[PDB]
């Protein structure tokens, strides 16, 4: 874990602490619009669930991904930048987001 | 504790 973006927020979150997690996805974007798309286009989820949504537009998003060699306790991410569409699981009330499904 | 929804922001957002 060194100074690349994912490394860094990765164990800032409490991520990879006391594991090295395989696979992270970091939205910038603010809270009430990630929150938004709990209302946008209804989708079935990857497990066959239909509480997911998509949204109608592409959002800013890095996705944090561990390379080949990477071991606890020194995980290492490779860094990836993109705009995409992304799914996620709703439930609650309010509505919120609980899971991330998918980035189109 | 943490929520569900706590958990998807603090392993999700970054605004």
């Amino acid at each position: 874990s060194s100074s690349n973006y994912c490394n860094q927020m990765m164990k800032s979150r409490n991520l990879t602490k006391d594991r090295c997690k395989p696979v992270n996805t970091f939205v910038h974007e603010s809270l009430a619009d990630v929150q938004a798309v709990c209302s946008q286009k209804n989708v079935a989820c990857k497990n066959g669930q239909t509480n997911c949504y998509q949204s109608y537009s592409t959002m800013s998003i890095t996705d944090c991904r561990e390379t080949g060699s990477s071991k606890y306790p020194n995980c290492a991410y490779k860094t990836t930048q993109a705009n995409k569409h992304i799914i996620v699981a709703c439930e609650g009330n309010p509505y919120v987001p609980v899971h991330f499904d998918a980035s189109v | 504790k943490e929520t569900a929804a706590a958990k998807f922001e603090r392993q999700h957002l970054d605004s």
